[PDB]
RNA sequence: GAGACCACCCGGCGCGGCGCUCCUGUACGGCGCAGAGCCCUGCGAUCGCCUGAGGGACGCGCCUGCAGAGCGCGG
RNA sequence: GACCGCAGCAGGACUCCGGGGUCAGCAGCCUCUAGCGCGGGAGCGAACGCGGCUCAGGGAAGUCGGCAAGCCGGCUCCGUAACCUCGGGAAAAGGAGUGGCUCUGACGGCCCGGGUCAGAACUGGAACGGACGCGGGGAUCCCGACUGUUUACUAGAAAC
């Protein structure tokens, strides 16, 4: 929703990114980015508020691992610039599992999330109990 | 003519490898006093030796104050550089000690 | 066969030959459109880049997620020392291309301009303009020669020189511009306004005004020989590689038997003349005033000065144009500024809510040095 | 300006200069400098170095 | 500010001082009824004060000191 | 330091005597004695090489293959699985401690010796095998039981 500035992508693909919500997976797969062309030899990059192609690691329920899932990153580790020049980073890269659609698939997410993440998925915003 | 300057060798291996620094340094007091003496030949007292390499090859003192007199014939004016011990480097800069 | 996986090429062959730049000082070359119908202007100015800092701003770019909001961003401050002119030059539209048809130059040479003629300014005999002087001073002749310029003159230009003992830099020596004049109705009015501003001030103020986008020339910062990985942007290649690995692999094909052009090679990188292009000036004012880059909401009287001084520059006594972003040279490099050749529509209105005068000079965190000696005090 | 201050340092970040840690525990930590930010990732003590506020507050020095 | 060498750009330069600003993190030493204790006025890792100290700087501003513009070469 | 390889050839030559400190050490790392300053020097501090370091966030996605590097490691004390020819596996895995000072116990001989092992306090930017020395680990599959040996100079193997 809306128009995301760029922010600097700090999970490459190949990452494994923490779960915030109570869906029952313990931790994510990065798979690919949605909206990624591609340059000979560039792995896909993504960052907070982008939508990942992730799959549920052995830690996570039976019924959630074995099939891509839809995820937004939510915390990003690396730090990064907004236009009014705050440098932000976070102690864990973290994502919400959520449909193309906007739905979550979980109750509640846990711990801060970032804005930009915040502002562009609706369903988030609502859930996050905080926004730092 | 006792002039009385301070170099700072730490400016003079500045660029140049931490192993010859010494060496270095002893051709930057030649060169330095000759700028100062206006005369070419320098000849550096055995005491000024001694302090550049107090402390090694690699980490000369930053700082010597050498008090040079430029005593000379028959146009072979040299310059004869001995080592001054100072316990402060602050207010210090050239001193000539009178002329002739 | 065929690249097997499509990649575009490293490198703009356009900024080729990627040579040190033989000309001494980014030249403008072309200049603004004339138009033929705007108060008459001059369309350009010489500066010495002085530093960079922060600005705080507040957008008002409607259908941008930024409208309504603040911002920070990169300013580039270009230190203005006013110029003066010495001289007009004027140039016929000849069918082979314009081409000058004489210049009149100042019945009075100021000593920088005289400094720019020689190598040595001592050990010359300052023989320079010595019977021009006398063939002026009268000033009737130099009447005469700009009424050869009405007649067979189309476009009009201004020859100007910086002043640099009002300038940090150790320069001394002048340097000469030739700035247009733009926009008069006509040829004769063009040079019956050169000739008010002959051997007069002219400062960055008149030229420019806050708001507009305008085009920075000068040669870049210079690197030496370098390497095909920095100098074309090429990858470092496998690290299990004999013989190196900071190579373009294989230059060309057997056939065609020479290395084409195209291919990257190692060589200088660094001072080429570049032009950027369509910088916003964010404010143009004068450091001799004490509030001269004070906003509202800091209340300190905050000259352009930050403390400790710009880093690798100096006094920056007079005016100065401040641009976004960047502008290409190293500080302390002459850097034309140009009007824009083509600006951008959409650039949105500059209002500054903060400028930053803290020490670039390490990390600051006092912006005067009242503040920093209040924060120490005993 | 608007300012904020190091949650280890005290001392007045300037607007634009700076690094912004949002913590586990949904608490901004605004950090002035690397150097802010680097002691408290070693956890070292913000009242055991003497230039930090919190020191000069146990020195009674600036309180 | 430029560089393999050259060239380029600038020139009475530079050296080493002094302020300013910044980096690190509170200098030696002296003082204490600090100090776990031990033992004789002795010992002691440390801690507090003089001290956001001292030390350093290749960025700035200045000279307050020495200096610094070849009848060298070519035209 | 003169032998032998065409050389004043980072090549190869058998013995004997072997100090101090840190240490389990004849290890590494500095040193006493004794030797000694090696087919030359100056500058500059490009590219590129050759050795060496560091790198945000991710982490093998790189590659024919995790090649190379990185991790681990000393000591003490817990805690150790399947499996097994019952010997092993096993240092499995997986952890916790470690410095300096100030003490307090142990241990002999007949007031005199050892300096190792425990147990405390107290202190330090949240530190201690602070250099150095010094396994990453697990789960399998195929061959060959094993320690051995092998194409001087491209195969060290499942071959002998």
């Amino acid at each position: 929703i809306g128009n995301k500035f760029r922010i600097s992508c700090g999970l490459p693909v190949g990452a494994v990114i923490n779960c915030a919500d109570n869906s029952g997976a313990k931790s994510l797969n990065m798979i690919a980015v949605k909206n990624w062309k591609g340059h000979l030899n560039r792995f896909p990059k993504a960052s907070v508020g982008d939508m990942v192609l992730i799959t549920v690691g052995r830690d996570g329920k039976p019924e959630l691992r074995r099939k891509v899932t839809p995820a937004v990153v939510v915390r990003q580790r690396k730090v990064w610039r907004r236009k009014d020049g705050v440098w932000i980073y976070f102690q864990d890269n973290a994502g919400v599992i959520i449909n193309p659609k906007g739905e979550l698939k979980g109750s509640s997410i846990t711990g801060p999330v970032a804005k930009e993440a915040a502002d562009r998925w609706p369903k988030i915003s609502t859930t996050a109990e905080c926004v730092h | 003519i006792v002039y009385e300057h301070t170099i700072r060798l730490n400016k003079a291996v500045r660029g140049k490898p931490s192993k010859k620094a010494a060496p270095i340094a002893i051709r930057a007091i030649r060169a330095q006093v000759e700028k100062l003496a206006k005369v070419e030949d320098v000849r550096l007292d055995p005491s000024v030796n001694v302090f550049v390499w107090s402390r090694g090859i690699r980490h000369v003192p930053r700082r010597i104050r050498l008090e040079v007199r430029l005593e000379g014939d028959d146009e072979h004016k040299f310059a004869y550089v001995i080592n001054k011990d100072v316990e402060n480097f602050k207010h210090l800069t050239t001193e000539k000690k009178g002329s002739e | 066969s065929h690249r097997k996986f499509s990649c575009c090429r490293k490198g703009n062959l356009g900024y080729l030959p990627r040579k040190r730049c033989t000309r001494g000082r980014g030249r403008c070359k072309t200049f603004p459109p004339d138009v033929q119908g705007a108060p008459i202007h001059l369309t350009a100015f010489l500066g010495y880049k002085a530093g960079c800092t922060h600005v705080m701003r507040f957008i008002d770019h409607r259908g941008s997620n930024l409208h309504n909001r603040q911002a920070i961003d990169q300013a580039t401050i270009i230190d203005a020392p006013p110029m003066i002119c010495t001289a007009i030059i004027g140039y016929a539209k000849t069918p082979k291309g314009l081409r000058a048809v004489t210049t009149v130059w100042a019945a009075h040479i100021a000593e920088p301009a005289m400094r720019r003629f020689y190598r040595n300014y001592f050990h010359a005999e300052k023989t320079a303009f010595s019977t021009y002087m006398k063939k002026a001073a009268d000033g009737t002749y130099i009447k005469e020669q700009l009424g050869r310029l009405k007649q067979h003159a189309d476009v009009i230009r201004i020859v100007a020189h910086t002043q640099p003992a009002l300038t940090p830099l150790k320069q001394k020596k002048a340097d000469i511009m030739e700035i247009q004049v733009n926009g008069g109705a006509n040829v004769a009015e063009k040079v019956d306004y050169a000739y008010a501003l002959m051997e007069k001030p002219i400062s960055i103020k008149d030229v420019f005004s806050v708001g507009a986008q305008i085009d920075t020339i000068s040669i870049t910062r210079g690197r030496g020989f370098e390497g095909v990985v920095t100098r074309w942007g090429v990858t470092r290649l496998p690290r299990k590689t004999r013989r190196g690995n900071r190579k373009v692999a294989c230059i060309g094909a057997w056939h065609p038997a020479n290395v084409q052009y195209t291919v990257a090679r190692a060589g200088q990188m660094g001072y080429f003349h570049r032009t950027d292009t369509n910088k916003q000036v964010f404010m143009i004012d004068t450091a001799e005033n004490p509030r001269c880059c004070t906003t509202e909401f800091d209340l300190t009287d905050k000259s352009i000065n930050p403390v400790g001084g710009f880093v690798n520059y100096g006094r920056v006594q007079g005016d100065f144009i401040m641009i976004k972003g960047t502008c290409p040279g190293p500080k302390r490099r002459p850097v034309v500024m140009r009007n824009a050749l083509l600006p951008h529509r959409n650039c949105p209105p500059v209002q500054l809510q903060w400028i930053s005068t803290a020490s670039k000079f390490g990390h600051g965190i006092f912006e005067t040095v009242e503040e920093r000696r209040q924060f120490y005090a005993k | 300006p608007r300012i904020e201050h190091c949650s280890f340092c005290s001392k007045p970040v300037y607007p634009g200069k700076g690094i912004c840690f949002v913590r586990n525990d949904s608490r901004v930590f605004r950090f002035c400098t690397s150097k802010c930010h680097r002691n408290f990732k070693m956890k070292r003590n913000p009242r055991k170095v003497r230039w930090t506020k919190t020191y000069r507050l146990l020195h009674n020095k600036d309180m």
